[PDB]
């Protein structure tokens, strides 16, 4: 299979950030594969599979991987998109997009309408606080439980299951969904293709950015499922850098790795999208970022 | 010229404790007397209650005293960030109010150990308050360097990694002293089998009193904190000296306390009577400070040190000429009637800083990455708000140090 | 540092009723007396598992929760029964059936409603809560079904604080129940999922350890829960003395479990001789060692030497110097390296307090995480597979409420976590 493959985002240089402070060339880029860290002095290369921005707009950062992606999924693939980033990194206008500029969400509801007898999608979405999963497939008032299937791979029981017409059912899902939502944690958004005379699923997955700041256990518990996260795709990486491995996964460690097993075990590609801001002063903010990541 | 101690973790209170007995004690004050000029910290409520049930009970008072009755345990990163960024305010506000209350103080003197939870945690965050308010003042710190083998805890290379690698920016002078060296001194000279905790912190305490205590006050050769660090480190980082004594005789079996300067110093020069577990491999001799307490004559140390400079066997730093700082003072080393030491009229407290320390930390170190490599315990810190960042980024200080010292001396 | 205790089943109230017997003489409290110790320091501690309120009614906060009217009626009716308040007392007659979905998705879930509320009114005392402690068996209605409700929705409420566990092994060679494997199997399934620190006490096990080390002829169900409870106060209560290196439950578990997958450990005791001929006092020091890291000393049917030592946590109680107990362990790592981890600098947690189980002089409690004990899980996983395939008593627990993959789930998760172990033991 492919291995997991991580894209680097730079926001688009706002005035925000160098009003903040001396944005300068923090962050250097020195072709599309790898990156020259100059951090106002603090030396560092980051290797990724293809890194987009500043100049690189959404729209061409979704028509490399995401515009394939969904005629893929649509095909009957299962595919994970990841979301990563910390406040003010641009996460809502990679994601979800302006207004005028479509993110991939919307960019990719075009591409899955343009495909279209046996044809459903439902799409769901839920969002997990303190390792338990809520369904935001509606609901602004209020246990949900994985069971395994005879497959191998756990499923999200008592999820809502809601069908897709229309572009603006789909964004209209997410916007409810948006708020009830619970820097507080990670929502999965998941679009599957059932396509009739076949077993499709899309998920986006909007990933917290950690804490090391002052419910309990609020940020060392997320700041865990992160790393258990990290360590699953780092055990993934060196499998398919030898011959082969005793690749234990911490899919058990996390509620939110469960869900992902479905797709992690199985057959499927993974996209793993890290916005991060070109700023110096956010130096820490991108670091801890691009050690999600990880390095080769 | 007070310093304000501040004991942190349950090694730390309990070494404090046997500290301040032999401080009051050799000032021939009873435990109802002065007021004391420390605090104590930890996260376990027993180890501080012991302190309000035990001896010199009423010497200290319950507001240098701060009671954590919620949770210890024995990691750097929930007694740093989980539950140590709790009580740091009130603390902080005690050693601020009572630097208020002395007259012009030099400094604060640091107690714990670079093991532990509490005493590793605590110890980092509070060292970076203190040094960003307190900057302009006297860094002195006595971390309990953790024994080579001997280690009490899983987590041990774990936590002392992380609180070298913060407080390392925030420190003047760090003296270490190894827990497994004193079971070493207390069976090859003290030549028994039975030391408890108190009889290690004991030892400690000995030293201790000849380092502050005696050598704040009035003799031959005044030696001020400011002196120490300015001799001791001849550079910005917190280097770790080694504390060594030399009258470490047994008061029964070995009866020989009459011994000439030229013999109690050349026993600091000695792997047996060091304090540590740095042995004289090739640690170079780029700082040795000298602190003579008792009956001492002038130029009788001027004549051991002469001898020793000559000796050509201990290899002192290429850019270092005399790096010799000497201490001369009056009253002599006072010893608890009930203990084991011989109890001489005259002590030397050795503390050198040499390139013996990179094999030290070369095996904490390496102990640490072995661990770190498989992740080990890590999600034990990790759920407490604490980052994989964090670990790398003090491996990496770690590293520097490693080629720090070795760039230090070695090279010409 | 306040700890709540509950009983699940009719096996965790019997071995409870044994615990609060023992704990009592520890504390030196009468069945209901006030403070009867002879020292003065059990009462500076006594605020860990008994609750203030009438002065001289120290209560112990232990809830009992049973599907099984008489097992907690026979308990109530003991010499140390009425120091339990009513409170505590979470009955339930329904069906006590011997069945996990019995006690977990029918009569167990409508009684859980109760323990909630009684497990809430009783964490909220006072101090600080560390964690809770339950007592279960692997092959009862309420022990192993309740049990693993009662530990999830506990973890659920409080996910800050710990869990101490006490899982009664079904004995090997004969076991009890004809469905214990299959209730064993789904107990340990949300075991490894909700609970952080759980001890494996064998039932076979028991019997050796009272016959070849011990000299007892008959040993009786109380006399086995005996030996189990004046094991668990030396983990616990040990832990809340002071001594020269006092230790505690997180102390202890974050120093005991390298990873997240619960790791269950295998308690041992060194000063383990009869009162009679035994009586040599060899308790100086080499001999604690020697019989605390012993194969046939092991509260488990499971062997380490078969396997290897991942962590051990060495809890010594008595008066001892450092360098005696340290410098004995160091030669029990680097004599038996051969299996004792090479990954990890020292995997001996020393810890050495300053009180010893009242008429004693020496003493050291063993606890031991091995990846040896991989070969207990396998032997369940043998016994599930092969009724399993059969759906012998399957009917038992569809009967009640329980999903056809459900029996995979648990199978499959308790087969990973052998994996698992088998993985780091190689
Ligand atoms: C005259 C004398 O010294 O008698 C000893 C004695 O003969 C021996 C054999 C005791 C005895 O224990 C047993 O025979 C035993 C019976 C059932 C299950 C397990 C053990 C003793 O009954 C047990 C008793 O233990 C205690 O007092 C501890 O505090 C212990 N207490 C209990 O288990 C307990 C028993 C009844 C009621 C309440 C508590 C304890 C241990 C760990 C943590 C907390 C408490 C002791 C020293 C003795 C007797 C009385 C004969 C031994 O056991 C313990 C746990 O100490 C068995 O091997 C040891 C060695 C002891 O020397
Ligand atoms: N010399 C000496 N060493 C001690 C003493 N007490 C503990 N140590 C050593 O210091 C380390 C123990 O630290 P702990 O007691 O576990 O922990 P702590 O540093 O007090 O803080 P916590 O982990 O949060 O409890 C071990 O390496 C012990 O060998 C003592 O009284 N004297
Ligand atoms: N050590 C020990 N085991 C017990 C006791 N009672 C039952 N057991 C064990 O528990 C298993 C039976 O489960 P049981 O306790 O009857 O279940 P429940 O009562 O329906 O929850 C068997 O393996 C027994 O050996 C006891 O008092 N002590
Ligand atoms: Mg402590």
């Amino acid at each position: 299979s492919e291995k997991v493959k991580v894209y680097l985002r730079i926001r688009p240089f706002l005035t925000s950030e160098l009003d903040r402070q001396e944005d300068q060339g923090c962050v250097c880029i020195e072709n599309t594969e790898t990156l020259v860290l100059q951090a106002p002095q603090a030396t560092h290369k980051f290797t990724f599979s293809q890194i987009f921005g500043p100049e690189v707009g959404q729209v061409a950062f979704f028509n490399l991987t995401m515009k394939e992606m969904v005629k893929d999924v649509l095909k009957g693939q299962n595919w994970l998109i990841y979301t990563y980033g910390v406040t003010n990194s641009g996460k809502t206008y990679t994601i979800q997009g302006t207004s005028k500029d479509a993110g991939i969400l919307p960019q990719s509801l075009a591409l899955i309408f343009n495909s279209l007898i046996r044809f459903s999608v439902w799409i769901s979405f839920f969002e997990i606080y303190n390792e338990l999963l809520y369904d935001l497939l509606e609901p602004p008032s209020h246990t949900l439980r994985l069971c395994e299937d005879q497959n191998g791979n756990p499923y999200v029981k008592d999820l809502n299951w809601i069908h897709v017409r229309d572009v603006e059912e789909a964004w209209k899902l997410l916007k409810v969904g948006r708020k009830n939502q619970s820097s507080r944690s990670h929502s999965i958004f998941s679009i599957r293709i059932l396509h009739l005379q076949k077993i499709s699923e899309l998920s986006l997955c909007d990933l917290a950015g950690s804490e090391r700041c002052k419910r309990l256990k609020e940020a060392g518990n997320i700041n865990t499922s992160l790393h258990t996260l990290g360590r699953c795709i780092a055990a993934l990486r060196q499998n398919q850098q030898n011959r082969s491995k005793q690749n234990l996964i911490p899919f058990r460690d996390s509620k939110l790795t469960r869900v992902f097993q479905g797709f992690f075990t199985g057959r499927g590609r993974s996209c793993m999208i890290v916005n991060v801001n070109p700023c110096a002063s956010t130096y820490d903010e991108t670091l801890h970022a691009a050690k999600f990541s990880a390095l080769a | 010229r007070e310093c304000i101690s501040i004991h942190v973790g349950q090694a730390g209170v309990q070494i404090g404790n046997a500290c301040w007995e032999l401080y009051c004690l050799e000032h021939g004050i009873q435990p109802d007397g002065h007021v004391p000029r420390a605090v104590f910290v930890d996260l376990e409520p027993t180890v501080i209650d012991e302190v309000r049930t035990g001896t010199y009970r009423q010497l200290f008072h319950p507001e240098q005293l701060i009671t954590g009755k919620e949770d210890a345990a024995n990691n750097y990163a929930r007694g740093h960030y989980t539950i140590g960024k709790e009580i740091i305010d009130l603390v902080l506000d005690r050693i601020r109010k009572l630097a208020d209350q002395c007259t012009g103080l030099q400094g604060f003197s640091v107690f714990h150990s670079f093991g532990g939870g509490t005493g590793s945690g605590f110890t980092s965050l509070l060292m970076e308050r203190l040094s960003v308010d307190y900057g302009k003042k006297s860094k002195l710190e006595f971390s309990i360097y953790p024994a080579p083998q001997v280690s009490t805890a899983v987590v041990e290379p774990y936590n002392s990694i992380l609180t070298t690698h913060t407080t390392l920016e925030h420190s003047d002078c760090a003296f270490m002293v190894d827990n497994e060296a004193i079971y070493d001194i207390c069976r090859r000279n003290l030549d028994i089998e039975r030391p408890t905790y108190t009889n290690l912190n004991r030892l400690i305490g000995q030293i201790v009193s000849s380092i502050t205590a005696s050598l704040r006050f009035d003799g031959a050769l005044n030696v001020d904190l400011t002196e120490f660090q300015t001799n001791l480190v001849p550079y910005p980082r917190g280097h770790f000296p080694l504390a060594t004594y030399a009258p470490v005789i047994s008061a029964e079996k070995a009866y020989h306390e009459q011994l000439s300067v030229a013999e109690i110093t050349n026993a600091c020069f000695e792997p047996a009577n060091q304090m540590v577990k740095c042995d004289p491999r090739h640690g170079k001799y780029m700082a040795c400070c000298l602190l003579y307490r008792g009956d001492v004559v002038p130029k009788d140390v001027n004549a051991a040190i002469a001898t020793i400079k000559t000796k050509r066997t201990i290899q002192f730093v290429d850019w270092c000429p005399t790096g010799f700082k000497v201490g001369i003072n009056y009253e002599p080393p006072t010893v608890v009637p009930g203990g084991d030491l011989a109890k001489v009229q005259r002590a030397v407290c050795m503390l050198s800083n040499t390139t013996a320390i990179a094999e030290a930390w070369a095996r904490l170190d390496h102990k640490f990455d072995l661990m770190y490599a498989k992740r080990a315990f890590v999600h034990w810190y990790v759920g407490e708000g604490m980052e994989e960042g964090e670990f790398s980024e003090a491996r990496e200080d770690m590293a520097a140090l490693e080629k720090d010292y070795e760039e230090v001396g070695v090279d010409s | 540092r306040e700890i709540v205790h509950i009983q699940a089943g009719q096996c965790g109230n019997q071995i409870g009723a044994k615990f609060w017997e023992v704990i009592s003489d520890e504390h030196g409290i009468d069945p209901t007396g006030s403070y009867h110790g002879d020292s003065d320091l059990q009462l500076e501690r006594i605020n860990v598992y008994y609750n203030e309120a009438a002065g001289n009614k120290y209560v112990p906060r232990a809830i009992l929760v049973d599907l099984e009217p008489g097992t907690m009626d026979s308990v109530r009716s003991g010499p140390f029964g009425q120091i339990f308040r009513p409170d505590n007392f979470v009955f339930g007659q329904s069906g006590a059936g011997n069945n996990w979905a019995k006690g977990h998705y029918t009569e167990g879930a409508e009684l859980v409603d109760s323990v909630l509320d009684v497990v809430r009114k009783e964490s909220e005392s006072c101090d600080c809560l560390q964690g809770f402690q339950l007592t279960h068996s692997l092959g009862g209605g309420t022990g192993s079904g309740m049990g693993t409700l009662l530990i999830s929705k506990i973890r659920e409420e409080y996910p800050d604080r710990i869990m101490n566990t006490f899982s009664v092994v079904p004995s090997p060679k004969v076991s009890d129940t004809v469905v214990e494997p299959y209730n064993a199997t789904l107990s340990v399934h949300q075991l490894v999922e909700n609970t952080d620190e759980t001890y494996c006490i064998d039932n076979e096990a028991l019997y050796d350890i009272c016959f070849r080390t011990l000299k007892l002829t008959t040993p009786t169900y109380g006399d086995l829960n005996h030996l189990v409870s004046a094991t668990m106060s030396g983990v616990t209560t040990c832990l809340r003395f002071p001594g020269q290196l006092n230790a505690d439950l997180r102390k202890l578990a974050v120093n005991m479990v390298p990873f997240p997958r619960l790791h269950f450990f295998m308690p041992g005791f060194a000063p383990l001789t009869s009162r009679g001929s035994q009586q040599y006092r060899a308790l100086t020091v080499p001999e604690l060692t020697q019989q605390m890291f012993d194969a046939k000393n092991m509260m488990a049917a499971c062997d380490p030497r078969h396997g290897r030592y991942l962590t051990v946590a060495a809890v010594f109680r008595g008066r001892m110097s450092m360098k005696e107990v340290d410098e004995q362990m160091l030669n029990v790592q680097n004599k038996n390296s051969s299996y004792f981890v090479e990954w990890i600098p020292n995997n001996v947690k020393t810890a050495v307090c300053d009180i010893p189980p009242r008429g004693l002089k020496m003493s050291a409690t063993f606890i031991g995480n091995s990846t040896a004990i991989q070969e207990l899980f396998k032997r369940i996983s043998e016994q599930f597979t092969a009724m399993f395939r059969r759906k012998a008593f399957l009917h038992w627990y569809t009967g009640e409420g329980m999903d056809e993959m459900e029996f995979t789930e648990a199978e499959s998760n308790m087969n990973d976590l052998v994996s698992e172990y088998q993985q780091y033991q190689d």
